[PDB]
Formats: structure tokens, C-alpha cells, sequence
């Protein structure tokens, strides 16, 4: 039976032919290259936006699985290769399944504990089978086993959420849906949100490829059975080749500030800036168990630190899977893309600058400034800016305030210690150009007209 | 677009030409009295950059990006 | 007989056909193309509303579990696709139901105590089966029972109700009726509603793949029977596949202050929010209910503190539902739409702003303001205004109070050191433009003539 | 049976021959040779990047393996020579293998005794056999023996993912996703990214190369099935020969401070620098992990001290493999070649020059410079620069700091201690050429005309 | 939608024009002696952008959505 | 391409011809009164390089990438 069934199913599927990366490709969002630089001034702050196109086209074969997909995924189960598989909309089949050995990867088992075999593969049967294989090792050796597997510490900015579906996978569309990820904000330059995946795979399960097509059916598949079970050329039959398992989490940080020191916040919580912490507004979907529920500096640290390893009780859930074209037993692979005008946003602080002349001599200051702006037409421009009080004398002691505004850039200073001598009584103490932006700079001169000293303090 | 591309710094401002990426910017420099309006590179436009490509230390300057708008009277003494 | 029943049901159900999403696509409210920003003044108060279109078309395959639908928990309760089903009304049917394997999954579960079978599926039969299974696992292991920490914490702006009909589902229409999500007030731009759904799975259930529709039926069903049984082509049969069971906490924070900080506040205690909560009179509902209905600080961390263990104390509910198409065993899913207005709203502060010119150096106070308003047309505007004695002298000591209304924006303050020299006689101590609204501000100057200092002070 | 199978199969695979090293050659980025030099000025820093074509042509048989392909990694299977084989997404096959032996590098033997075999391999069968032997040796002698304790710590500038594809294989393309390498910031001279790949070997497994073609298949392999299997010159069979075992660590040091000191920075941690490490953006992947998960100053120190000293705490994970053309039975090597741009990572900075004169004689300094400049197109040029204090008289003391910028090059100094004698009123105290830039250079003179002595202090 | 859409740095509004693109409001500005009225983008209406596009530190303005309601005397003094 | 080459140092730099790859740029130097412009290898362009190929010690020079673009008057005075 299963032999004639095998040859029938093989004469059927071997002729069926198509490219996975064509049926299985998620090219979500397309965007023309719009290059929009723009600016904005806020109370004591400068802001630049760079809406610049960034396509993100990815491909992968690790098909994610989460809560709302748990029950229908497990290995060896046939599926119909469709957009169904793409967004993790996994469809079953009524076809009776046949004798298959089922394999697992478990660290430490002893020579008989990692292989089983099911005649009629069934979610209940194979599920309790692998659960048995786990229950073997969970109590036996857990005293001195520390599976050091992947501590995938992935971070990215939560940009246009279709770029998240591309870089991370289609099905995230649901599971990160409650993450309170603001699509428009980053898309329209409102706020900063960064998402960081953390994982640890615990184990996986594997199928031996059908040496017999009807080694996949319960002894007697007929092509008309397969087609009455909905399998055709368009959504061809593939067979799962893996299910993976382990601890997972998708922790976010949601704050006003750009300049990905946001990511510094993310990591140094995983590992002023105190206030960018104070502006947390976290929203996280996770998957002690109460320090799981509170969420803070110590919580994730411990959960990836002491909780990452196989728990005192149990692991979480299937993490991913993969499938394979029954025709050639060719491995499957997604291709997920999204194009978006990435705005790498940058701020510029309102600088302040106090000008202190406590030197005995009378110094003369010129302070050259750069100026980045536009001209009445949305067209950019860059310009000089002159110290209007130039060529001026300053008292023995002196201190003035200057809004060294966030609009200012690329400063240069010449200070001039006046000397009573005749050979060029203009004596240069300090010319220096190309300096950075200081929230509160103090240019304080010092010394005597014979030796003009200087101090460049930052009072803060 | 058309930038003003003066050949050598002078009070003369008549030669306006449709320029290449060297009209990344329209440039006009008043150094002392001598004025120069050239095609220029905006990312390469700055106090430092223009003072180098003009070889002198002290300078007054303006850059525009739009066609020819960088002008002499655009600079004020 | 049962073989002919299977054949006839598969045949007709293959002849049965529908765009399953068409029968299962939903629309909620719809709003015409209106959007507008409008301000409003009040005695000692100022507000700006941005009433902008809110439109969402969200969907899933997790289905809710509530009283009116509690009738068909213990999955496998085959339904017939209807808008009743769309809005959470299942179709009971006195059908002879045939044996199938039903399997519920648990953490740490016994080797073979996840597999079950039922000859005649019925709420009583399958209910007793799963009762006895979970009772085995509740007496066996629940002493050391720990949860896979599936904290699916969710928060949303409950500004619209049809938005909560699309996002969280149609059935919520009733389950939120006791929660009192006063979305209408939000549309009237008066009151703010934020919903927080804590969820958690404790386990869930599963059914074998139906090789036949009559693989569900007892034996000998004919198509015209199911026709008379109510399940027909127009309302095609849908094969339930899973119910999820666990903990929930369905909180609505009701508060008028339209600072979106509410969605920090609602959760900042789950971790200012204090005072904004002080007069909220929060209302809650659980799907020890009365322990929640009164409300306290640690209710949620109790939903894990107790919600780590299961006991015989107080009811924990089935939490979600799902179902799949019968014709081809394809997964079924909703498509609910909402269209309404969101109103993003704010407020700004009128208070006593005191200018305290007490420095021994008589400074001159240029002060400038921007003022956003309207008149006689409702067409928007914003204008310049300046100080009464703008840049005009002030007495040696002068503490003036201003009814500094929060309607104006973008203040600029130049305090002027007075000098008698020719070259730039206007001497600057502090000219900072575009400065923040301080409701009650003691804006004073200070320092000496050789060191003029500003004081950005708040009275308090 | 298996003998006629073997004779047909040997002829078959011998006819299936093609160039292994060219069916496995991955020629990557095709670049024109251009050296585009161009400088930029950070606020106080003079960077010069000459992008240059750098051809990275490479080939190897050290085929690494990651998590996304643990499902297929062990020696013994039968693969198919294809781009799939190229991109480390192994191809499946309905081949039922035949009797073959397997060898295991057990530290502690004195002959080839610890060997095993399978009459009909299946991933479960051979997997449990190998893990049997592994656990067997782990429980016996590894408690009381040594192990290779050596440091294989590769490093490279992550200039390109094509550069990294040629350096460390093709499939790193996916595995390097969470590495946080901004090789494009390197493409644009924004930041510098170096990877430090510390792989970790503990063991490896081998398999007897095909001695009988049908010893690689169940008795009675027919090539008709193989073309029905896709095994033909189109995609001829390939024979896995080895699979590694161990751990890995891909430290990603990414600094905004563009320099080569990056590697010294790494080596400052492997065995001031505070600053270069302060902009680390360290992003480590793993191919237990807790020892790295905590983070410290000697985490690599112990990761080789204890991790490379891999003990019975918990066995490692498969790391890599190799294969052989079944006919060839000889090493199979991909040739992953690429060209790629090579930013000249160089950078230069300003540095003060404190012309300090204290001697009792009348001294005069002349400092000449070479001068990096541009002309009339941005064209490169070098220039003379003459001292302004040349021909300029200086008192008994003269200390002014020359803003001797790194943009200046090839400094030369002459200091004149003038004498009272009519004939040659000049006396040289100090004159130097071929002197480099100094951050702070107190160039001092002391003594009187008869004995002018020098001082060259770098206060720094 | 007929603002004053005519660029004029003078005391008189020349032509009342129905502008759409940059008539989200109409804006007039007095800087010392000079005064300028033109269609304007209301979100871009603010003190700082005005003083930048003017370079003068002392000024006053009035921008209003209503058609021609940005007439001269609607700005005071 | 065609660069200035006088083997004899001259203030009036006139003899400019098409030369080979040895030089890289046009180099003019001045010592006292003597002036020497020449095709010069820009790597072999260095203060010490010029002083050794000229057998003299004190000078002021300048070499520019594009040929013929080098003359003495660009040096100060």
C-alpha cells in the first residue's frame, strides 16, 4: 500500500515545481527615495530630521511561532505552501499521516533517549512523546547541566513597523502589536522607540526526510486523497522540518530623545542619562516569575542572567519552525522586505556661553559662528555670523552671558591680550577654530599682558 | 541649477552659469574688500573649507543653495 | 455508514465554498472626512484639542470567552459561520458527535497525561474528561507549579468604543458595558479613558485534525441533515480548534486630565501619576472578582502572586477561543474595522508670574510673547505681543505679579544692562528667547554690574 | 544487491564529476580599482580617508555552522552540490544510507578504538550513537586529563558584509544580523567596526570516506531513484566528512573614534584607553553563556581560562562542518572571493605648541611648516608655511602657544640665541627637522648667551 | 482663500491673491522701518523662523488664516 | 599633463613642456632671489626633498597637483 502510495505521491509531487522565494516572499512596504532634510527649533533646542529612503529586504528560513500559533505547529505535519505560511497563517490537512521516526536535540541524553517513532503522527501523540523526552532530563541531570546555547541579544530601532516585519518576520505584526510601538511617530518624527529581542533556544525537534512520500501518509495516500485534502500546485505540499523552543522576550524602550543613546539606556539597563532613564515609558510583552511581572533594571538583568538557563520549572513555548517542498525535499525560506524613508533624527542642544575676562590686560574678542538655515523657499543655506561686539574692550574682571544657541555651529574664537608695547601691541593669546557645542561654556581669560593665560571651563 | 561662478575674487558679479554638483552650493565671500561668487560644494561649505580654498584666515561669507540667490548685497558690511 | 457520512460531508463541504474572510469581515463606526484643532479657555484653564480621524482595521484568530459565548468552551464545538459568530454568538446543534482525540497542554505534565479521547463530544462529556485530567495534574504537581510568565500586558487609549470593537473584538461591546469605557465623552473632548488588559495563559486545549467533517459527527450523518441541523452553505461549518484558559484583569482608568501621562499613570502604580489618580475613582472588571472591583495597589502583581498557583479558592476563567474552516481545514479569522475621531488633547497654565527686579543695577526689561488665537471668524492666528514697560526702566525694587495666562506661547526675555557708552550701549545680562511656560514664576535678575546674573526661579 | 548497487553508483558518481572548487566558488563584489583620497574636518580633528579597492579573495573548507542549521549538522549525510550547499542552507534528500562507520576524537585513547558504525544511518540513529560516545567519554576520564589550551582569536575590520563574506564565510550574512556591525558607517567614514571572532573547539567528529558507493545507501540503490531524487550531474551527491564542536564569541567593537587603535583597545581588554573603550558599542553573539552575560574586565580572560578549558559542567554545541564530493571523496572547498572598498581609516588632530622662552639672552624663533591644502577644485597640494613670529623680536621671556594643528605637517624649528659679538651676532641653541606633532609642546630655552640650553617638555 | 499673496517689503499691500500652497495663513512683519506681508504656512509661523528669515533681532508679526485679514493695519503701529 | 620644467632656476618661469610620470605636480620654490619651478614628484615633494635635490638649505616652496598652476607670486610677497 504505502509503496504504491509512495510512488503515486512521488509521481505527483516530483512534477510539481515552483520557487519558494517567489511564493514565500513578503515585500511589504515600498517607498520612493524622498530626500527631505528639515529642521525645527524648540525651547532651547535645535532639531534636524533626515527623511531618507531605506529599503530593508530580508530573507530567512526560521519561521517564527508565538502564543496564538502554538497549538498548530509541530514537526512532520504537512502544510500547503501559501501566504498561509507567510504571515504565519498555518493551514493543516486532513491527510492521515504515516510511520515516522521523530528526533530531538537534547543535551546530555544517553544513547536511547533522543529518538522516538510514531505510526500515526498526532499532535497529542508526538506532543506527549517529546514532553516525555523532556521529563526524562528535567529532573535527572538538571543539577549540573548549563546549556550555553544562543543568548541572541538583538537590538533595533522600532522604525516603520513594516521594516520591523521585514527585519524580524511577518508574524511579529500580531505579537508585537501590543508592544505599544508607535508607527506614525517614528514614521513622522515624533518620538523614539527601540525594540530589543532577547532569547535562549532550549532545544528543537527534527524529522527524517521521507525516503517514501507515503512514509508521510498513514499507509496508502492517493493523489485524489491529497487533492481532496486541498493540496494543489498553487499551494503545494511541504513538510515541517523543525520546531524550535526556548525562552524569549521582546523588551522595548520608548522615550522622547533621539541620538541612539536610547540604546545606551537599553543596554545599561540590561547591563542627564539618569533622566533619559526617568523617561522610560516601557511597554514589553514577555514569554522570579513576579520580577517578570514588575520590570526594572534588575528584572531583565536577572531573567537573562539567572532565568535564561533552563528554568526551575519549565521552558516557555515553540519559538520557530521550518518546512520543505515534498517534491525535492528542498528547504523553505521567507523573503520579507520593506522600504521606508528612514529618519535618522539628530538634536542639537541650546548652547550657552559666558565670557569672563579676569585677566589684568584688556582683551578683545571676536567670536565667529556658523549658521545652518534655509532661504524662504525650502532651500538650504549655511552662513557666517559675526560677533557684533567685536573690537571692544573688557574690564579687569568681566563676565557676560551669550545664548550660544542650538542654531550655532563650528565656532571659532580669537582672543587678543592688548599689550602696552609698541611692536604690534595686538598680541594674540588664543585663536582656535572648529570647536564642539557646549551647553555652558566659560571662556575665561587670565594672566598678565606679558603672559596672557586662559581657562576654558565648563561650569554646567 | 544655475550658480554664480565668478572666475576670480573681484567686485564683478555678472558670470552666472548652470553648474554641476559643484553647484552643491552658491558661494560668495567678502574678504577685506575682495568678493568671490563661485560654484561650491555645500557639505564642503563651512568657515574652514572656504577659508582654505580661499587661502586666507579672516573672512566674511554666505552660502545659498537655491539658483543664484547667494548674492553680493546678500552680504552686508 | 460513518464512512459514507464522512464521504458525503467531505463531498458537500468541498462543494461548499466561500471567501471565509468575506463572511468574517467586520466594520464598526465610520466617520466622515473631518479633522480639526481647536482651543478653549476657562477660568484659570486653557486647553487645545486635536480631534483627528481614528481608523483601525485590526483582526485575529484569538476569539474571546464571555458569558454569552461561554456555552461552547472545551473546544471542538463545531459552529456554522455567521455574523452571530462574528459578534460572538455560537450555534448549538443536537448532532450525534463522533470520537476524536482531545489534548490539553500543561507545564511539566506527566508522560501520557496530555492525551485524551471522547466518543461523543459534549460539554458534559469533554468537560468531565478535562476536569479529571487537570485534577490529576492539580493533585500531582501543583505544589511546585510555576508559570511560563506569559505576561501579555496591554494598554490602549480607550478614546473610541468601535475602536475597542475592532482591536479587542466585537464581543467586548458587552464585556466593556460594565467596565464603562466612556468613549462618547472622549468624542465630546471632555474626559479621558485608558484601558489596561493584563492577560495570562495557565493552559490551553487542542483537537486532532478532522480528516472528515463527519469525523466529528457520530455516524451516518447525511448532508440534508446538517442542512436541517442549521449548518448550511450560507453559514458554513467552522471547526473549533482551541480554547485558552487562564487569568485576566480588565482595568479602565477613568480620568479627565487630558495629559496623555494618564497612560503612564495607569501603569505607574502598576510599577504626577499620584495626583492625577487621586480623584480618578477607577473602575475595574474581571472576565475573587470583588477583590478587584474595590481596587488597590497590588491587584495585578497579585494576579501572578496568586496567579502563579492554581487552587480551589476563586474562579479563573477560560480566556480565549478560536476556530477553523471545515471545508478545507483552513484557519478562520475575523476582520473588524473601526473609523472614528481621535482627539489628542492638552492643557496650559495660567498663574501668578512675578518679576522681581531687586538687583541694585536698574535693568530694562524687554519681554516678548506669542499669542495663539482667533476672532470673529474662527480662523486661526497667532501674533506678537510685548511687555508693558518693554525695555523700559523699572524701579530699584519692583515685585510685579502677572496673571500669566497659559494661552500665549514662545516667550522671549531680554533683561538689559544699561550702559552709557556709544559702541553697543544696550548691554545684555540675559536675553533668552523661546523659553518655557512657568505657571508661577519668580523671574528675577541679580548680580553686580561687573557680573550680571539671571534667576530662572519658580516661586512655589 | 548492494554490490551491484555499489558498482552502478561508482560509475554514476564518477560521471557526475565537475570542478568542486568552481562549483564551490563564490566570487563576490566586483569593484573597479580606484583610490579616492578625501579629507574631512571634525571639530578639531583632521581625518583623511582614501577609499581604495581591496580584493579579498578567499577559499576554505572550514564551513561554519550556526543555530539556523543545527537541524542538519553531523558527518554522514548525503547532500547535493548546489547554491543551497553554497549558502549553508543544506539540501535534504530521500536517501536511505547504508552501512558506514564513524570516528570520534576522544581525548584519552592510545589507538583507533573509540569508533562506531551504523548499517542504515538516520539522523536519530547516528545522532544518538555520537552523543552516546560523547557522554561516555565525558563521564569517564575528562575529569582527570588535559585539553588543548590555546588561543585562536581572529580579528578583522568589518569593512563589508561582502568583505566579511569572503573572510568568514557566506552564511554569516544571516548570522551577523544581531552583531550590530555598521560596516556602512565604515563605508562613509562615520565609525569603525572590528569583529573579534573567538571560536572554541572542544572536539570534532569524522566519518570514513566512501569506500563503497552503496555503502552510502541502503542495499540496492539505483540511480533511477537518484534522478527521481535529483541526484545527478545537475546536483551531484556530496559527502559530509567532519563536524566541529565547541563554542564561539563574535565581539563587535564599534567606535565613533575612527582609528586603528580599535584593536589595541580590544587588546587592552583581552589581556587613555579608558576613552577608546568608552565608545565600544560591544555587541557579542554566541553561535554557560552566563559567564559572558554578566560582563566584566576579564570575561575573555576566563572565557579562555575556563570556557576554552571546557569541562564537564555542560557539553558544547556543534560549530562547523566540511564535506567532500562523493566521487572525489576529497576535501570540498568553497572559494568565497570579494573585492571591496578600503577606507583609509587614518585620522589626525590639532596639537598645541607652547613657544616658551626663558633664557637670559635675546632669543628669536622661526618655525617652518609643510601645509596640507587644496586648490581650485579641491585638488590636493602641499605648501610652505612661514612663521609670523619670524622677523619678530621677543623679550627675555616669550611663551605663546601656537595652535599647531595636525592639519599642518613636517614641522621644523630654529631658535636663535643672539650674541653680542659683531661677527656672527647669531648663535644656534636648537634647530630640528623630522619632528612630529605634539598635543602640548613646551619648547623652552634657558641659560645665557654663552651657554644656551634647551628643554623639550610634553606636559600633555 | 484670498490672502495677501504678494511679496513686498513695503508699507502697502499690492495685490490680494487667492493662494493655496503657502496660504495656510497670511503673515505680516514689521522690523523697525520695514514691513512685509505675504502668504505663509501657519505651522511655520513662529517668532524664531521669522527672526531667522529676517536676521533682525527686534521685530513684530501677525499671521492669521483668514483671507486678507493679514492686511497691514491688522498689524499695529 | 604638460607641466612646467626649467632645469635652470628662473624667476620668470616660462619653459613648460609635456613630461612623464616621474614628477607628480608643479613645484615652484624661491630662495632669496632665485626661483625654481619644475615638474616634481609629489612624494619627492617635501621640504627636505626639495632642499636635498637643490643642494640648498633655506627656501619657500609650493607644489600643486595640476600642472602649470604653480608660480612664485602665490607665495607671500
Amino acid at each position: 500500500n504505502s509503496e504504491a502510495a509512495k510512488k503515486a505521491l512521488n509521481d505527483y509531487i516530483w512534477g510539481l515545481q515552483y520557487d519558494k522565494l517567489n511564493i514565500l516572499t513578503h515585500q511589504g512596504e515600498k517607498l520612493k527615495n524622498h530626500s527631505s532634510r528639515e529642521a525645527f527649533h524648540r525651547p532651547g533646542e535645535y532639531v534636524v530630521c533626515e527623511k531618507k529612503k531605506q529599503s530593508i529586504s530580508n530573507a530567512t528560513s526560521k519561521l517564527s511561532v508565538s502564543s496564538a500559533n502554538d497549538d498548530r505547529i509541530f514537526p512532520g505535519a504537512l502544510l500547503k505552501a501559501d501566504q498561509s505560511l507567510l504571515e504565519n497563517l498555518p493551514t493543516l490537512i486532513p491527510v492521515n499521516r504515516g510511520k515516522t521516526t521523530i528526533s530531538v536535540n537534547l543535551p546530555g541524553l544517553k544513547n536511547g533517549e533522543s529518538n522516538l517513532t510514531v505510526e500515526n503522527p498526532s499532535n497529542s501523540t508526538v506532543r506527549t512523546a517529546v514532553n516525555n523526552l523532556v521529563e526524562k532530563w528535567i529532573q535527572n541531570y538538571s543539577k549540573t547541566h548549563a546549556v550555553p546555547a544562543r543568548m541572541q541579544y538583538e537590538s533595533i530601532s522600532a522604525q516603520s513597523m513594516s521594516q520591523l516585519q521585514a527585519k524580524f518576520g511577518a508574524d511579529f505584526s500580531k505579537v508585537g502589536a501590543p508592544l505599544n510601538v508607535d508607527f506614525s511617530s517614528v514614521h513622522k518624527c515624533e518620538k523614539q522607540v527601540f525594540i530589543a529581542n532577547f532569547r535562549q533556544v532550549y532545544y528543537t525537534a527534527s524529522v527524517d526526510s521521507p525516503n517514501s512520500p507515503s512514509a508521510l501518509f498513514g499507509s496508502g495516500i492517493t493523489p485524489t486523497d491529497l487533492i481532496n485534502r486541498g493540496v494543489n500546485s498553487k499551494t503545494p505540499p511541504v513538510y515541517v522540518s523543525n520546531v524550535s523552543y526556548g525562552r524569549a522576550m521582546y523588551v522595548k524602550f520608548e522615550t522622547t530623545s533621539k541620538s541612539t543613546k536610547v540604546q545606551a539606556a537599553i543596554d545599561a539597563v540590561v547591563k542627564e542619562y539618569e533622566n533619559i532613564l526617568k523617561n522610560t515609558k516601557i511597554t514589553a510583552v514577555v514569554l522570579e516569575a513576579s520580577k517578570v511581572i514588575t520590570g526594572n533594571i534588575d528584572t531583565l538583568k536577572d531573567l537573562i542572567q539567572k532565568g535564561s538557563n533552563f528554568s526551575a520549572q519549565s521552558p516557555a513555548v515553540p519559538i520557530s519552525y521550518t518546512t520543505s517542498f515534498v517534491k525535492d525535499n528542498s528547504i523553505a525560506t521567507i523573503q520579507n522586505n520593506t522600504d521606508y524613508i528612514e529618519t535618522k533624527v539628530t538634536s542639537y542642544k541650546d548652547g550657552a556661553l559666558t565670557l569672563n575676562h579676569d585677566g589684568a590686560f584688556v582683551a578683545r574678542f571676536y567670536v565667529y559662528w556658523e549658521e545652518l538655515g534655509h532661504d524662504a523657499d525650502g532651500y538650504e543655506t549655511i552662513r557666517s555670523r559675526s560677533w557684533s561686539g567685536n573690537g571692544y574692550n573688557r574690564g579687569a574682571h568681566y563676565s557676560t552671558t551669550l545664548r550660544f544657541k542650538g542654531n550655532v555651529r563650528n565656532i571659532r574664537v580669537k582672543v587678543l591680550g592688548a599689550t602696552g608695547l609698541a611692536w604690534e601691541p595686538w598680541r594674540l593669546i588664543y585663536s582656535k577654530n572648529d570647536l564642539p557645542l557646549v551647553p555652558q561654556r566659560n571662556i575665561s581669560t587670565w594672566g598678565t599682558t606679558l603672559h596672557p593665560q586662559f581657562e576654558d571651563k565648563v561650569v554646567k | 541649477l544655475q550658480c554664480y561662478n565668478c572666475p576670480n575674487p573681484t567686485a564683478d558679479c555678472k558670470t552666472a552659469v548652470n553648474c554641476s554638483s559643484d553647484f552643491d552650493a552658491c558661494l560668495i565671500t567678502k574678504a577685506g574688500l575682495q568678493v568671490y561668487n563661485k560654484c561650491w560644494k555645500f557639505e564642503h561649505c563651512n568657515f574652514n573649507d572656504v577659508t582654505t580654498r580661499l587661502r586666507e584666515n579672516e573672512l566674511t561669507y554666505y552660502c545659498c543653495k537655491k539658483d543664484l540667490c547667494n548674492f553680493n548685497e546678500q552680504l552686508e558690511n
